[PDB]
C-alpha cells in the first residue's frame, strides 16, 4: 500500500545525510500545497540551500532513499490524526505525508495519489481515482512518516 | 654503565634476579664491576640484566656482592640449560673482575611453574 | 527467497532429519516468515536438494509470541558418522539471527539411515549388565568428600572404604584432573589399587576422569587406567568436546572400557526456557556419539525428565509432545544408555527414585555419622530393599516410608 | 572541525531532524547577532520550531558536531577569489558555527570574526595575539560539494 | 556467608572472575555472590568472592567478583579452568540467571599455555604480508559443488587479488563432496594462482573431523599439500581437540583459523551464559592464529574491547569497554580478528579504521563475476590504507575515496554500482 517509515527517537546521533521539504497543512489545505515552493536550489556544498519561494515552514528529514530520490516537487503534509487519512487501521497520531507534485498524474493504479476530500485532504488509490476518471492529484505520496513514541 | 646501574630500580614480580660475589681488578670501582657482570650476563631495553644493588661483603677487604635483576623473557620455558648459559655462560671470565662466586637465584613464580619438577616429591614419595 | 523455504504442503521423508525449534520473533516479523529464515539460515544461507524445508508452524499454546517450527534437512547434508557436523550445521548460526528476539532448539529426529552411520555406546545396557555381573537392580555410586587437598594415598583409602562398605562406584570429583596437589598418575595407582583390594568378590570400579587437554593426553591416561585394569572411565563431553568424545568411545569400544558421560557444562547451554539447546537433543547427540551412562540428574519439569530418560533407553519411542518428544524415533537397534541420577538425594529418596527410573540406572550420592562403610551400607540396604518392596507390588510413593544392621537406621535417624 | 562532503549513508548509525539559520558573508555580524538560536523539533508532527523566523534555512545532517551544538546554531555562506578565470574557482562554502561558544578559549579551534568585508575565519591563539577574547561563533565543521566522482 | 569477604585483596598468582547474576527473590545479593564462590570452587582451595557491586540502572542486577587459587587449576588447559568455573555454577536455584562477563589470567598461569602457533608478528612474515589488513571471501554456491569446479572457483577468486578464499564451515565431507578431492582441486587451484602472481595465497581447508585421528588425517594431507592454512570451529569440535590441532600445527608451521560456530548459543543473550570476550581469552591462550570476531558495521565498544583483549600485550582494566580487570599477557603472541557478515567495499573505510592494519575482512554477488568481485576489494582496500596514511578521515571521506578508486578501476566501479 502506502511506503512508511517511521521516525524514532534517538535517531538524532548521527545522520550522515538529510534532506529538506516545506510544510502544509490539513488546516491549511491545497492552496498552501500549490504555494509551496518546488524548486529548492541545491548550491550545496554540506547542503547549503536556497528556495524559489520564501516559505515559513520546513521539516528536516532523514535522507530515505524514496525522500532522496524526489529532489523537486517534494512537499511534506501534516494531519492532525492518521485515521481520517490513511484508508487502513491508525495509531490516533500525526501523520507527516511525504508527496511528489511531479507524478501527480493518475498513472499508478496501486499507487496513493494525495487528492482534495470534501473535508479536507485525503489519500487515494489511483485505481479508485480511475474509476471517477480523475486524471490528477494534488501530488503522490512517496512516504508516510510516523511521530518518535515510548 | 649508566645503562646497566641503576640505584633506584624496584624489582619486578616476573624478573629472575641473582646475587653474586666479586672482587674487582685493582683500581677498578665496585659500581663499574657491578654495571659490567649485568651487561655481559645480558644484552650487552627490555632485554637487558639491571644491577640495582651494589654493597660491601662484611668483614672481607676488595669484595662486593651485587645484585642483578634479568626480564622473564631472557629464559627459555622449561628450561635449566638456558638459565644457565645466559646467566654463568661468559661472566666469570670477564677481565675486571678477578674472581666472580654466584651465591644466589631467585626464580620467579611465573617461571617455576614452566618447569615440572621433581617426579614425585617427598609426599609422593612416602606414600609410594 | 523471504518464502519458499516455507512449504506447508510438505510431507517429511523416511530419510529426512527433522527438527523443532521455539522461538519468538521481533515485532513486526511475521511467524511464517520467521521459520522460513530459520529453514534457509540453517541450510542454504541443484540447491532445491540441499536446503531445509519448514513444514510446519503452530503458536505455543498459552503464550504471546511464541511459536514452534518444523524443519526437514536433507540426509546429504550430514556427514556419515559425526555428531559435530550434524550440529555445526544446525546449531551454527541460526541462533545469532536478527529477526527472532530468541530461539531454543527442542528435538531432532535423526533418520535411520543417518543412525546407522554411527557408533552409539560402546556396550550399553543389556552388555554392561553382563559385563559387570549385576541384575535386577539398580546400581549405586557416591562422590569422595574431601574433594581437593588429598594425598593419593589417603583418597585411595577413602575409595576404598566407599567400595568395600557396599557400593558399586565411586566417583572422581569433576574438578580433579590433574592439580599441583594430586597428579593423575598417583590417583590412578592408589585408587586401582583401592579397588584391587576390595574387589564383596563382586566387580567394583571407580570413574577415573581422563578428561585432559589434548587428545594425545587423553589416551595417555586412558591407556594406563586400562593397563590397571579400571572397568570404567569418565570424560566431560561438554567442555571437552564431541571430537574428543568420539575418539575415546571409539577407543573404549576397542579396549572394553566402559565410558561415563558427566553433562559437566549443561546449565550454560539448556537451563533458560526460551533460548538455547534442551538437554534432551543433546542426550541424543550423545547416544550417537558415545557414553554408556550419562548424568540424567534428578527428579527428586517431570514429564520431560521422563521423556528424554526413555529416548536414550528404548528402541522405539512415539511422539508424545506432552512428555517433550516431538518426534517419534526409532533407533535402529543402537543399544541405549544408562541415566545417572544425582543431586540432592539420600537414602530417604530412594523409593521414589527406584519407582521412577526402573532398574536400568545408576543412583549417585553424594555425609553418614559413621565413617564412609556405614554409608555404603545404608544405600545398599534401602535400594535393595525397594527393589524387593516393588518386586512384592507395593506402592514406593505411599509405603516409602515403611520400606526404608543399625547403618541404615542412622541415616534414617538423622533425617 | 571536520570537513564533509555532503554524501549520503557514508556512516550508517541513524538518521533525524537538525536545522541552522543561514547567514551570508556579506551580511557580516548583524545577521549572525539576529539569527534565531533555538530550533526546537517536538510535538509528533516534528515540524521544526524558531523563537524566530528566519529567510534562510539549511540543515546539516546530524554528524556528531553538528548533534553537540544545540543552541546558538548557524550556517554561513561564504563566496570566493581566482586571480585567473580559466583557473578553477573554489567553490561557495559554508560555515556551521556554535554561538553559544562565542568565547575564544581554544587556541587550535577557529572562531568565526569579521573581515574587512564580510566575515572570516581565525584560529584561536591568533584572535589571542590580537586580544579579542571573543568571537562571534565557534566553527565546528568544514564544507564541500557533494561529489558524485 | 563463609565465602564472601567483604575486604580482600587478591593475589599476583589468584585467578579473577567476573560474574552478573540476577538473585530470587528473597535472596540478598551476599548470599547470592558467596553461592556463586562456593559453588564454583569446593581453606587453600576455596574460592573468594570480594566485591558485589550492583549494576547501575537494572533492578534485582549485581555482579559479583570472586577469586581463585592458582592451584585449582592445570597446567596448560582451558578445558579444566572452564570446567572449574562454569561447570554447575550456572544451574543452582539460588539465582534466575548467571552470565560470566570476565576472567584475569594470572601471569603464573598463561605461561603454562602454548598459545597461538605463530601470532601475529610471525604469521605476517610468513606470509610476507605488510603495511594493509588482509582480504578474503567464500564462495557461493556452497552445497552441491563437484571439487574441481569448486577448485576452479578458489582459483578464480584468489587469482583475481584475494589473499584467502574459506570453505563452508558446514561442509567437512559430504556424499556430494568428499574431502580429499576437495583438498586436492583446492591445492591445486592454489598453486596456480600463487604462481601466477608472485604471492602467497591460501585457503582455509576445513579440517574439523568426528574424530581426533580423522582431525590427524586431514591435517596431514594440507600439509603434504603444501597449504599455509587451515581452520577448525573451536566451539562445535570443542577445546581438547581444538588444543590438539594448535599444537600440531606449532610443530609444522601451519597457520590455523578458527570459526566460532555455535557462539551464539553460548553468548547471544544478555543475562545467562558466556561473554564471547571470554572465550576469546581462552581461545588465545589454547591455540589459533586468526579468530572470528564479527564486524561492527555490517555493541561497539564491547567488540573493540575484546578485539584488543587477544592483540595486545597489556590491557588497563575499563569498564566502558566490557574489560574487567587488567590482564598482562606475559609476552603471549596475540590472535589475529577476522571481521565478518554483511560486509561488502561500501563499508571498507569503516572496516580499516576500526579494526587496523592487524586484521583480515572476509568479504561476501559481483556483477562480473568472482575475479572482478576479488579485484574491487583489493582496490578498495588499497586505497582506504593509503588514505588513512596521508590522514584522510575514513568515517567522513570513505565516500569518495571509494568513488575516486572507482573511477580508476572499472571492477570496482561496477562494485560500487549501489
Amino acid at each position: 500500500r502506502i511506503p512508511v517509515v517511521r521516525l524514532k527517537f534517538g535517531e538524532v546521533a548521527e545522520a550522515t545525510s538529510v534532506v529538506v521539504l516545506p510544510v502544509c497543512k490539513a488546516e491549511e489545505g491545497e492552496k498552501k500545497i500549490l504555494e509551496a515552493p518546488m524548486e529548492i536550489i541545491a548550491g550545496g556544498d554540506f547542503k547549503v540551500v536556497e528556495a524559489e519561494k520564501g516559505w515559513k515552514r520546513w521539516v528536516v528529514l532523514p535522507s530515505w532513499n524514496p525522500v532522496a530520490a524526489i529532489g523537486k516537487g517534494g512537499v511534506a503534509v501534516s494531519f492532525r490524526d492518521d485515521r481520517k487519512v490513511l484508508p487502513w487501521d491508525g495509531k490516533e497520531e500525526p501523520l507527516l505525508v511525504v508527496a511528489d507534485r511531479v507524478r501527480n498524474v493518475v498513472e499508478a493504479d496501486d499507487g496513493y495519489y494525495l487528492v482534495v476530500a470534501e473535508n479536507g485532504l485525503k489519500l487515494e488509490k489511483g485505481s479508485d481515482l480511475k474509476a471517477r476518471e480523475v486524471k490528477e492529484s494534488l501530488g503522490m505520496v512517496v512516504l508516510v512518516v510516523r511521530p518518535p513514541r515510548e | 654503565k649508566l645503562t646497566y646501574y641503576t640505584p633506584d630500580y624496584t624489582p619486578k614480580d616476573t624478573d629472575l634476579l641473582a646475587a653474586f660475589r666479586f672482587s674487582p681488578q685493582p683500581g677498578v670501582p665496585a659500581d663499574e664491576a657491578g654495571a659490567a657482570i649485568a651487561a655481559e650476563s645480558s644484552t650487552g631495553d627490555r632485554y637487558k640484566g639491571k644491577c640495582y644493588h651494589i654493597e660491601p661483603v662484611q668483614g672481607e677487604e676488595n669484595s662486593y656482592f651485587a645484585f642483578i635483576a634479568y626480564p622473564l623473557d631472557l629464559f627459555e620455558e622449561g628450561s635449566v640449560t638456558n638459565i644457565l648459559t645466559s646467566i654463568v655462560g661468559n661472566v666469570f671470565g670477564f677481565k675486571a673482575i678477578r674472581s666472580l662466586r654466584l651465591e644466589d637465584i631467585r626464580f620467579p613464580v611465573a617461571l617455576v611453574k614452566t618447569f615440572q619438577g621433581p617426579p614425585h616429591g617427598i609426599q609422593v614419595e612416602r606414600d609410594l | 527467497y523471504k518464502l519458499t523455504y516455507y512449504t506447508p504442503d510438505y510431507t517429511p521423508k523416511d530419510t529426512d532429519l527433522l527438527a523443532a525449534f521455539r522461538f519468538s520473533p521481533q515485532p513486526g516479523v511475521p511467524a511464517d516468515e520467521a521459520g522460513a529464515a530459520i529453514a534457509a539460515e540453517s541450510s542454504t544461507g541443484d540447491m532445491d536438494r540441499y536446503k531445509g524445508k519448514c513444514y510446519h508452524i503452530e503458536p505455543v499454546q498459552g503464550e504471546e509470541n511464541s511459536y514452534f517450527a518444523f524443519i526437514a534437512y536433507p540426509l546429504d547434508l550430514f556427514e556419515e558418522g559425526s555428531v559435530t557436523n550434524i550440529l555445526t550445521s544446525i546449531v551454527g548460526n541460526v541462533f545469532g539471527f536478527k529477526a527472532i528476539r530468541s530461539l531454543r532448539l527442542e528435538d531432532i529426529r535423526f533418520p535411520v539411515a543417518l543412525v546407522k552411520t554411527f557408533q552409539g555406546p560402546p556396550h550399553g545396557i543389556q552388555v554392561e549388565r553382563d559385563l559387570l555381573n549385576k541384575y535386577g537392580r539398580p546400581m549405586l555410586g557416591c562422590t569422595i568428600k574431601p574433594k581437593l587437598g588429598l594425598s593419593a594415598k589417603n583418597y585411595g583409602r577413602a575409595v576404598y572404604e566407599c567400595l568395600r562398605g557396599g557400593l558399586d562406584f565411586t566417583k572422581d570429583d569433576e574438578n580433579i584432573n590433574s592439580q599441583p596437589f594430586q597428579r593423575w598418575r598417583d590417583r590412578f595407582l592408589f585408587v586401582a589399587d583401592a579397588i584391587h583390594k576390595s574387589q564383596t568378590g563382586e566387580i567394583k570400579g571407580h570413574y577415573l576422569n581422563v578428561t585432559a587437554p589434548t587428545c594425545e593426553e587423553m589416551m595417555k591416561r586412558a591407556e594406563f587406567a586400562k593397563e590397571l585394569g579400571m572397568p570404567i572411565i569418565m570424560h566431560d563431553f561438554l567442555t571437552a568436546g564431541f571430537t574428543a568424545n568420539t575418539t575415546l568411545a571409539k577407543w573404549c569400544r576397542d579396549n572394553g572400557v566402559l565410558l561415563h558421560i558427566h553433562r559437566a557444562m549443561h546449565a550454560v547451554i539448556d537451563r533458560q526456557r526460551n533460548h538455547g539447546i534442551h538437554f534432551r537433543v543433546l542426550a541424543k547427540c550423545l547416544r550417537l556419539s558415545g557414553g554408556d551412562h550419562l548424568h540424567s540428574g534428578t527428579v527428586v519439569d517431570k514429564a520431560s525428565t521422563l521423556g528424554f530418560v526413555d529416548l536414550m533407553r528404548e528402541d522405539h519411542i512415539e511422539a508424545d509432545r506432552s512428555r517433550g518428544v516431538f518426534f517419534t524415533q526409532d533407533w535402529a537397534s543402537m543399544p541405549g544408555v544408562l541415566p545417572v541420577a544425582s543431586g540432592g538425594i539420600h537414602v530417604w529418596h530412594m523409593p521414589a527414585l527406584v519407582e521412577i527410573f526402573g532398574d536400568d540406572s545408576v543412583l549417585q550420592f553424594g555425609g553418614h555419622p559413621w565413617g564412609n562403610a556405614p554409608g555404603a551400607t545404608a544405600n545398599r540396604v534401602a535400594l535393595e530393599a525397594c527393589v524387593q518392596a516393588r518386586n512384592e507390588g507395593r506402592d514406593l510413593y505411599r509405603e516409602g516410608g515403611d520400606i526404608l544392621s543399625p547403618e541404615l537406621a542412622a541415616a534414617l535417624d538423622l533425617w
